[PDB]
């Protein structure tokens, strides 16, 4: 999982790595996301690919 | 095509404690 | 000329009901109000 | 960085977070990400030096 964020130029990149016992979908899980990393790029993006 | 995001992307909004 | 078998049944019921009461919270809800109305009367003063 | 005092009333700043107390140590612990602590009521109870 790759939370992103773009808030007063704080451009935030958030990850979370978690294994489980499922092939098929999103399980009904629940895992915080922490700011593994913060780029304070301060640009205007509004599309990604 | 379509899922349920059922309680995801739910992180932490600060770095406070 | 009940006291005998009368104040024991009265034991009983004050005994069962304290141990009712052991086994109640909801009762508690004045006090745990008013702690609360204190508890938020001091964090709206301190969020001000 | 100057100096770090314990259990004495001083004018901590650390990072720009200025307050003034009595620094103690505790045992709680934080996460890598996380600075400062935080009270039930919007107090600053603890700072990671
Ligand atoms: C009056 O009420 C009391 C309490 O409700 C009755 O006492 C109960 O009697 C039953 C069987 O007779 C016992 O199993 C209970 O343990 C008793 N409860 C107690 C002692 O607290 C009583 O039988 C009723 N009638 C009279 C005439 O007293």
């Amino acid at each position: 999982e790759f939370v992103f964020k773009n808030i007063d130029g704080y451009f935030k990149i958030y990850s979370k790595h978690t294994p489980i016992n499922l092939v098929r979908d999103l399980p009904q899980g629940f895992s915080a996301l922490e700011p593994l990393v913060d780029l304070p790029i301060g640009i205007n993006i509004t599309r990604f690919q | 095509a379509y899922t349920n995001s059922f309680t995801r992307g739910v992180y932490y909004p600060d770095k406070v404690f | 000329e009940n006291q005998k078998l009368i104040a024991n049944q009265f034991n009983s019921a004050i005994g069962k009901i304290q141990d009712s009461l052991s086994s109640t919270a909801s009762a508690l809800g004045k006090l745990q109000n008013v702690v609360n109305q204190n508890a938020q009367a001091l964090n709206t003063l301190v969020k001000q | 960085s100057t100096n770090l005092v314990k259990n004495k009333c001083v004018n901590f700043n650390f990072n720009g977070l200025t307050g003034t107390g009595v620094l103690t140590e505790s045992n709680k612990k934080f996460l890598p990400f996380q600075q400062f602590g935080r009270d039930i009521a919007d107090t600053t109870d603890a700072v990671r030096d």
